[PDB]
């Protein structure tokens, strides 16, 4: 096409690791990047979905408020540790990962020492778990689940085993929505919007990803609007 | 605030009579049964979960609907004080 | 005179440990007389602070303390003063009494010095509680520091010095209602004393001497002096508070290690490095919300709550007995004689309640039976056990359940049977049986915070992080203050905080501000000119420049005169940002708030939910002996109190029913309440 | 305890009273029934 | 102690209607317990009623069709709230509960104002209308949005609160910038060309002073109401700029703002014409110009017709105040340069009072009540310079708009923070000689300090005693007042008092008309005991005269045609025992007639016993 | 389908004429009926196309400012009235259309005075353009466009003929947007969000159609996600 159709929207994408994503669009008429950023951020910070510690299980330990030996960090620290820690599945058969691990002794431990299991990725490992000096005794469950949101470990409740711990659910895999709407020059008229949205993702997804999930979400609920009454 | 409650307070005398009757029409709402009502028909009291305030929700806030219009009549001795709850139970029925 | 400790949070403990009362043996200072007691008086310099009184009848009557005030061998509050000799001022201080200090004339510190010389012809001093205008040759003794002048308690505060000393008691007072938060952190901007008040306050554990690290435990630290001893230092893991607040002493040195002598080896309650430490530094926009922050509401961000910024841990003892009476000794077993076994799950071990069980309001804590009405109890109900089924265990229920308002989940039981040990029972008791149980306390929108200037409030609305105000690159904003809680008040300390703390967020530092010598409009004025290369700085390399929005915003900014029309939008900003405040999107809508709007790193605190906080609601209950009147129980809440002046308000209005209801049916009527309950039902 | 002298304890409205059209001929129904034979 | 009660920490409910209010489904239930059972059993969820108790015993056993339940049961009926110090009988109010999660109650803003209630965490109690006659009353004449009135004042009690003014205000206020050149577009036609291109130019502003119309009128004319928004929004005209539109009938200048605010309440209530009857669009409106708005949409439109136009001025407030990024910062405080010169003014000044009494002149006396006049018009001066800077410098100041507007601001507040707060007393009261000369924006110095803390304990003193005795005041006039009560026919006993427009002595003896104020209480809804044909209009007797009528009998007083009133009035009445309808008047909560059977004995007592804390209480004799 | 899909965006709609429409749309889970109303009101009011009067030409007058004699209404008057004028052309080939008129003597003119266009309709035929007493000249030539939202009269300029003055552009067939986010009470969860959006509209297009072309430009915009670079 040659005038007004190849005058398209110009998308273009620079995107250097999983976490950060910058994404350009340039002809659009009048108030148009911000009528297509703002609801895209919007959608980008509640609707996509991801990975979080949902629940956790020290061998020994019965209440979450206890204090394990040869450990320095008490089991409120941990729990909260693995809150920041980040697991990516492949595939959808992976709704449930139960990571296992055991360290005894004198080492430090971090998020690699956990058993690796076929369709689960660690992207957090050197993150630090704990720091055992010596009869260090350490051997936990730490339950991982797909949602969405925030969820308070209040409100699900765990039943892997009776002596666990829930955890608080930290789900969207988008960090932080950024986009600007700056004047680009298109030969006869001058008033142009130009949108470049940066997105910026724990590594669970894709800034492109997210992307795309939002705007789905966005036709989808366009569609919404079929059935008059 | 609360349907023409304007048009209420000028068909009384005292705002404190228009009290006493919705309060005193609520009771006998309940006490001889729910349909003393005098507006069953078209359009009356209603409520969501389903549409059922047809039945038994607010006595109240129908006495103030049914006072709203000029069929109900409010009079400082209308009708011989005790031979009325003898008549009323004799027309409405489920008690 | 002597009462429950106040341990909210260490530093109230300090402060309750030092403050002066009036009232007392009586034969000092009762109640009737006062206001000549209560105000402030000319020598109460340096000796008693003017700000800690208490709000309420009894004010000015009960205080602590001040900085450097202390008690010569007979209770005279003297203080610290240097000397000057001349024109020159010295170290040698005198603790001098309050009746010398009148015979000297005396300067304030904030006199420009050089080392040991005074600087200006006219400057102040003030001979016997009045303020006079004295020459360098007149100046005999000189003021240690602003600091003597306050109590511990209120020289935490920042910029003291621009603070109504009205609602800076609010401050004062506030922090000794500081609950220990899981996360403590010290604030962006402190006065000085956080480090000696958790120090002379026995929160963190110190290092005598010199030495290395042997173990460490989350139980205990056992350092090894360099003298060729080592000790075990165990650390008060969770205890319990008078009030209910956690004290853990969690380690902050790892296996071995270099210790300085007199260097944290763990942190108290609430410290977070060797600093006082209680509420979160929180990035804040001042600005109005639909209503959500009105009179003196607080508009939070969800985001706080997804990390675990604002939350706090709680305990509270549960304790029943196993009476004796002539009826039976009230057996305490896992037999709850009526229902079902469900109930029994967590009564694990036969009798008590099992370690690390979730308890919810209305579960079995401990079980104990006691019988009831004598041999032969219901006539009629007797005759239904015959018929359906008997299962005769005549013993009653009396078992300790989760009162209404809740628990959390069990941490610790203690049972003292009849007295082996070295504990003396009650007599008729015949043991006893406590339940410690602990819980997390979330930000929620119930809570109070409140910074330590003064604005107190509550929080209103949880808003998603999705719509609230957020800055040009993506970071928002925690929480949103409203501005209108500022003039009434008079407390611009708060609006000079958040100016240096913006500054504190993109410079990635911390400072500390005197109380009346801090900090000085343009050294601020100054970092924020840093922080506009580290917050635009990067925006300039990183590829993009400004926004439609962002001129915008400029527009409504010189045509309300905020920037030197004529600049560039990056010059312009620049001017802008060293004012305080930056331009800010809704969020909601991506459009820009008209007009910039400032933001920063304040303090705030959160404050202890009183036994008050659990939310009576109250159906039908108890009733009082002598007077049937609602009466709060074990299972069910206790009635409000109708009184006089909120009669009137009925009776003023037409409410005659509504007010007989509140005298007869809803509580003294006793047939009334009655027939009125079966009615209803 | 008693019921206040004002308000809608107003002796000039303490007493009133109201009826259906339908109850207005019913009661004087019970009048016309008070013709004896 | 009631049965049916509760009480937990309040909180803004933005959202929610004067109408309604929030309340914790889990206190509903409670609450509402005893009429949940039943419904419980209309309904499958429960065979009966001790089935349904212990079914509830727990919290985990609760099927979320048992709240089904409660919502239902709730339908229609109302709560009563109650804040801590019930001081008048609006300290109590009634509301429609819509249940929600949570622990807070959810408080309406616009009835903050009658409770004495801020969000610092003041708990608010809760109690349940059981007979349906107890309701009936409770919502018919004890709901909130019934009450909007005061029986203290006929002024509305229902005003704009703190926000929803700032907001309101900032919408409808008008600006203007810059003249370097003429400013004379009323006569030449050359006039409006040259100054049309010259701020095309960047010499004449949009909002010029130019009489007639300053180049932003002339560059823009708006057809329909709705034009004038859309060039708004399309970044045309901003709200407060100077425009020309067409309404009904006439070309109006005026902002796009203040069109808005005509929409706004011409919407809230739908008889547009009847809406700008009432309203000034000539004008930012204050909380004044809103209270009249209030009142006369009361008056004139009805009751319920009212609340909405309040909540509709509520929300709009409240939004767009969010949006005009009104915000204090250290900077928006602005100190006058004059301050500098009338300090140094007044600093000179002293020299010569301390030249004359060095020399003998002046008594030890003389020379104190000398300097202290010195400061007192010194920094009286710098107040009405600090203003006057934001006044003619910065209109939208952050700081000063909300002192200008109804909202948070006072004279005396400004001048501690920009200007300078100087004279604090001494502990017993003998002023210092010395004031303090800092600002709340620059370090107050610790000494400054000290001497402003002795008059702080004094007042803070003062309130808790006084607080107290706000309780004394009104506990005796309740006794001698509880038996008043309106009972009547019109009492025939006329024998009235007149009420004086005219006071003698301010000045020895010069006749001149009372405050406005001062006559409105005077006369406002009195009933004439005689006739009086007055600017031209013949008041008729027994009439109860509108706010309107003590508005005309000013002005005719002003004239010279009335020194007093003859009105009926509760001094001269017959009835014994109690006050008739003809001799108390108008203010029932309501603007009509008293009516019969209202306790006006402690009404009264009431609105004399709530100022009262406002008064100074040194010592009693 | 029977649960989360069931529970779908129940669409409904109450229209009563071509000018006014209220849309309601409910359940929207958190968030979104703002994150929907906002872009389609931005869409709404700049994006619908229309007709508005660019341009005027009266015989003998030379400025705006200009009375004209035996015309009880002065040129910035009428002009005012000609914004007011609602035209529809039927098809593209129709850009730029000139309507003619002249009048004399003693009628008052109105809008169907205009002589007619063959792809041109006036659907303002009684508006009042002005009243002529006698001897009353009137004899103009007002320039007709189809563009997009508010451009005021010094933004584009006329070039018709010399003497002509320029109008303001009122385009947009909408004249005013307006959604409300009202929670709604669905069984577990009661955080919901409920949009109803109302729209006006001047008679040219109806509420649902303008609504319709929306939800379009904003889909068509999503699309253009497609071809990174
Ligand atoms: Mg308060
Ligand atoms: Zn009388």
């Amino acid at each position: 096409m040659l005038d007004s159709k190849l005058k398209a929207p110009v998308f273009t994408v620079r995107t250097q690791g999983r976490e950060y994503g910058e994404f350009v669009l340039e002809p659009l008429e009048r108030g148009f990047g911000v009528t297509l950023g703002n609801p895209l951020r919007r959608i980008l910070l509640s609707s996509i979905p991801g990975t979080a510690v949902t629940s956790v299980y020290i061998e020994d330990v019965l209440h979450e408020f206890s204090t394990i030996p040869g450990v320095k960090e008490d089991v409120v620290e941990i729990i909260l540790n693995l809150k920041e820690l980040v697991v990516r599945f492949l595939n959808p058969s992976l709704q449930t990962v139960t990571l296992l691990l055991k360290a005894e002794g004198p080492k430090e431990v971090k998020a690699r020492d956990f058993l690796p299991v076929a369709d689960v990725e660690i992207m957090n490992p050197d993150l630090h778990i704990a720091t055992l000096e010596e009869g260090g005794r350490l051997n936990m469950e730490v339950r991982v689940d797909r949602g969405v949101g925030y969820v308070p470990a209040e409100k699900h409740g765990i039943k892997d085993r009776i002596n666990a711990i829930p955890v608080d659910a930290v789900f969207s895999p988008v960090r932080r929505v950024a986009f600007q709407v700056e004047d680009t020059r298109l030969g006869q008229r001058t008033d142009l919007d130009k949108l470049t949205l940066r997105i910026w993702t724990d590594g669970s997804v894709t800034p492109l990803e997210a992307l795309n999930q939002a705007v789905e979400i966005l036709r989808e609920h366009l569609t919404y609007f079929s059935n008059p009454q | 605030a609360e349907p023409g409650i304007d048009k209420l307070f000028g068909m009384v005398d005292s705002k404190y009579r228009l009290t006493v009757v919705v309060a005193k029409r609520a009771q006998q709402l309940l006490r001889h049964g729910f349909k003393n009502t005098v507006l069953e028909p078209e359009e009356r009291p209603k409520m969501q979960t389903l549409e059922g305030l047809f039945d038994d929700p607010n006595a109240v806030t129908w006495a103030m609907k049914e006072l709203l219009t000029g069929r109900l009549v409010f009079g400082e001795n209308l009708v011989p004080e005790d031979r009325l709850q003898k008549e009323m139970e004799r027309l409405y029925p489920v008690e | 005179l002597s009462q429950f400790k106040d341990e909210t949070n260490p530093l109230s403990s300090l402060r309750h440990k030092r403050r002066i009362s009036a009232l007392g043996p009586g034969g000092l200072t009762r109640e009737r007389a006062g206001f000549d007691v209560r105000d402030v008086h000319r020598t109460h310099y340096g000796r008693i602070c003017p700000v800690e009184t208490p709000e309420g009848a009894n004010i000015g009557l009960i205080t602590s303390l001040a900085a450097y005030a202390r008690v010569d061998e007979l209770g005279f509050i003297r203080t610290p003063y240097r000397r000057v000799v001349g024109g020159v001022v010295t170290d040698e201080v005198v603790y001098m009494t309050a009746t010398e200090e009148d015979r000297y004339t005396i300067a304030q510190a904030n006199t420009p010095l050089e080392g040991n010389r005074i600087a200006a012809e006219r400057v102040v001093a003030r001979r016997k509680g009045e303020p006079v205008i004295v020459s360098p040759e007149e100046v005999e003794f000189m003021d240690v520091s602003p600091k003597q002048v306050f109590s511990v308690n209120t020289n935490l505060i920042p910029f003291l010095e621009h603070d109504d000393a009205n609602r800076a008691l609010m401050g004062s007072n506030m922090q000794t209602q500081a609950v220990p938060l899981i996360r403590a952190q010290a604030p962006v901007v402190m006065t000085g004393l956080e480090e000696r008040v958790v120090r002379d306050s026995l929160a963190a554990l110190y290092a005598e001497e010199d030495g290395e690290v042997a173990k460490v435990d989350g139980n205990r630290i056992v350092v090894r002096y360099e003298d060729g001893r080592l000790v075990e230092y165990p650390l008060r893991r969770f205890y319990r508070s008078n009030q209910g607040t956690a004290l853990d002493q969690r380690p902050r040195v790892v296996v071995g290690q270099r210790v300085r002598k007199g260097d944290l080896l763990a942190d108290g309650p609430a410290s977070e490095n060797g600093f006082l430490a209680l509420g979160q530094n929180v990035l804040v926009a001042i600005m109005p919300f639909d209503g959500y922050n009105f009179e003196d509401a607080i508009v939070i961000s969800e985001e706080l709550l997804k990390r675990d910024f604002y939350t706090s841990i709680h305990i509270e003892r549960y304790e029943i007995e196993a009476r004796d009476t002539k009826l039976g000794p009230e057996r305490i077993t896992r037999d709850i004689p009526h229902l079902s076994e469900a109930a029994l799950r967590d009564l694990d071990e036969e009798g008590v309640v099992r370690i690390g069980a979730e308890v919810k309001p209305g579960d079995i804590l401990v079980g104990r039976t006691s019988f009831k009405g004598e041999s032969e109890p219901t006539p009629e109900e007797r005759l239904l056990r015959s018929i359906f089924g008997e299962k005769a265990r005549d013993v009653k229920d009396t078992s300790l359940r989760v009162p209404p308002g809740e628990g959390g989940i069990v941490v610790r039981t203690v049972r003292l049977r009849r007295g082996d040990p070295g504990v003396e029972l009650k007599p008729g008791v015949r043991e006893v049986v406590r339940v410690y149980v602990a819980q997390k306390r979330k930000l929620q929108v119930g809570d109070k915070l409140a910074n330590r200037h003064g604005n107190k409030g509550v929080v209103a609305k949880i808003l998603p992080v999705e719509d609230m105000p957020h800055l040009p690159d993506g970071t928002p904003v925690d929480v949103i203050l409203n501005p209108l809680g500022v003039p009434s008040r008079m407390n611009l300390g708060q609006i000079l905080e958040t100016h240096l703390g913006l500054a504190g967020y993109f410079l990635g530092q911390r400072y500390i501000s005197p109380i009346f010598d801090g900090a000085k409009e343009p050294e601020i004025k100054e970092l924020l000119a840093q922080a506009f290369e580290v917050y635009f700085g990067k925006r300039k390399g990183e590829g993009f420049g400004v926004d439609k929005r962002e001129v915008e915003v400029l527009r409504r900014a010189e045509k309300l005169g905020l920037v030197t029309p004529g600049k560039t939008p990056e010059e312009q900003l620049k001017e802008l940002f060293l004012q305080g405040k930056v331009v800010l999107y809704d969020g909601r809508t991506g459009e820009p708030i008209e007009g910039p709007i400032v933001v920063g790193q304040m303090f705030i605190m959160k404050l202890y939910h009183m036994v008050e906080d659990k939310m009576h609601a109250r159906s039908t209950g108890p009733y009082s002996l002598i007077t049937q009147q609602p009466l709060g129980g074990k299972a069910q809440f206790g009635g409000q109190r109708f009184g006089e002046m909120e009669v009137w308000a009925l009776e003023a209005y037409g409410a005659a029913h509504t007010l007989q209801e509140m005298l007869t049916l809803k509580s003294d009527d006793i047939e009334g309440r009655n027939a009125a309950y079966e009615a209803i039902i | 305890g008693r019921l206040i002298p004002a308000g809608t304890g107003s002796d000039f409205v303490r007493f009133t009273q109201v009826v259906d059209q339908k109850t207005l001929k019913a009661i004087e129904e019970a009048r016309k029934e008070a013709v004896e034979a | 102690r009631v049965d049916y009660s509760g009480r937990s920490v309040i909180v803004v409910g933005p959202q929610l209607k004067l109408h309604q209010c929030g309340l914790p489904k889990r206190m509903a239930l409670e609450l509402f317990k005893p009429f949940l059972l039943k419904k419980m059993e209309e309904k499958g969820i429960a065979p009966n009623v001790k089935a349904a108790r212990r079914m509830l015993e727990r919290q985990r056993d609760i099927k979320d069709e048992v709240w089904d339940a409660l919502e239902e049961v709730i339908h229609g009926k109302v709560v009563l709230l109650n804040r801590a110090p019930t001081l008048h009988r609006l300290g109590i109010q009634a509301f429609q509960p819509v249940l929600v999660e949570g622990q807070s109650i959810q408080l309406h803003p616009l009835v903050c104002e009658a409770f004495n209630a801020d969000f610092d965490g003041d708990q608010m109690a809760v109690h349940v209308p059981l007979s349906s006659f107890a309701q009936a009353e409770a919502r018919i004449q004890m709901l909130s949005a019934h009450n909007l009135l005061s029986p203290a004042s006929g002024e509305p009690l229902a005003k704009p609160s703190r926000d929803i003014i700032l907001g309101l205000y900032y919408i409808t206020q008008v600006r203007k910038e810059k003249k370097g050149a003429g400013l004379e577009f009323a006569t030449p036609e050359e006039a409006l060309a040259a100054h049309e291109r010259g701020e095309v130019a960047l010499n004449a502003p949009i909002k010029v002073a130019g009489r007639e119309t300053s180049v932003g009128r002339l560059k823009y004319v708006f057809a329909n109401p709705d034009e004038a928004l859309l060039a708004v929004a399309h970044g045309i005209v901003d709200l407060q700029d100077v425009v020309t539109v067409r309404y009904m009938g006439k070309r109006l200048e005026t902002s796009p703002g203040r069109i808005l605010f005509a929409r706004i309440v011409a919407e809230a209530v739908e008889d547009e014409k009847v809406a700008w009857e009432l309203i000034q669009l000539d004008v930012p409106q204050e909380k004044n110009s809103l209270k009249d708005l209030v009142y006369q949409a009361f008056l004139r439109l009805g009751m319920e017709k009212t609340a909405r136009l309040l909540d509709a001025l509520k929300y709009y407030g409240f939004t767009f105040s969010t949006t005009s990024g009104i915000t204090i910062g250290i900077d928006d405080a602005v100190i006058p340069e004059e301050k500098k010169q009338y300090l140094e003014e007044a600093d000179r000044k002293l020299l010569q009072i301390e030249q004359a009494y060095e020399m003998g002149f002046l008594t030890d006396r003389e020379r104190y009540d000398q300097i202290l006049q010195l400061w007192t018009e010194t920094t009286e001066k710098v107040t009405q310079a600090v203003f006057k800077n934001f006044e003619e410098n910065y209109p939208f100041n952050p700081l000063y708009v909300m002192a200008q507007s109804g909202a948070r601001g006072n004279p005396q507040q400004i001048r501690q923070l920009c200007g300078l707060r100087g004279l604090m007393q001494k502990p017993s009261g003998e002023t210092f000689e010395v004031p303090v000369r800092s600002s709340f924006r620059e370090g107050l110095t610790v000494l400054e300090y000290f001497i402003s803390s002795h008059g702080a304990r004094k007042g803070g003193a003062d309130t808790a005693l006084r607080t107290a005795d706000s309780g004394y005041l009104t506990r005796k006039l309740v006794d001698v007042t509880h038996e008043i009560v309106v009972r009547e026919a019109d009492c025939g006993t006329t024998n009235y008092i007149s009420v004086p427009l005219f006071q003698p002595d301010e000045v020895t003896r010069s006749l001149r008309l009372r405050k406005r104020a001062d006559i409105e209480a005077g006369l406002y809804g009195r009933v004439l005991a005689r006739e009086v044909e007055v600017l031209g209009v013949r008041l008729e007797e027994g009439r109860y005269l509108s706010m309107d009528d003590v508005h005309l009998l000013i002005k005719a007083a002003e004239a010279g045609e009335i020194q007093e009133v003859p009105v009926r009035s509760p001094l001269t009445c017959q009835t014994r025992y109690g006050v008739c309808q003809k001799c108390y008047g108008y203010d029932l909560s309501m603007a009509r007639p008293v009516s019969i059977g209202e306790a006006v004995g402690i009404v009264a007592a009431q609105s004399i016993g709530e100022p009262g804390t406002q008064l100074t209480m040194r010592t009693f004799h």
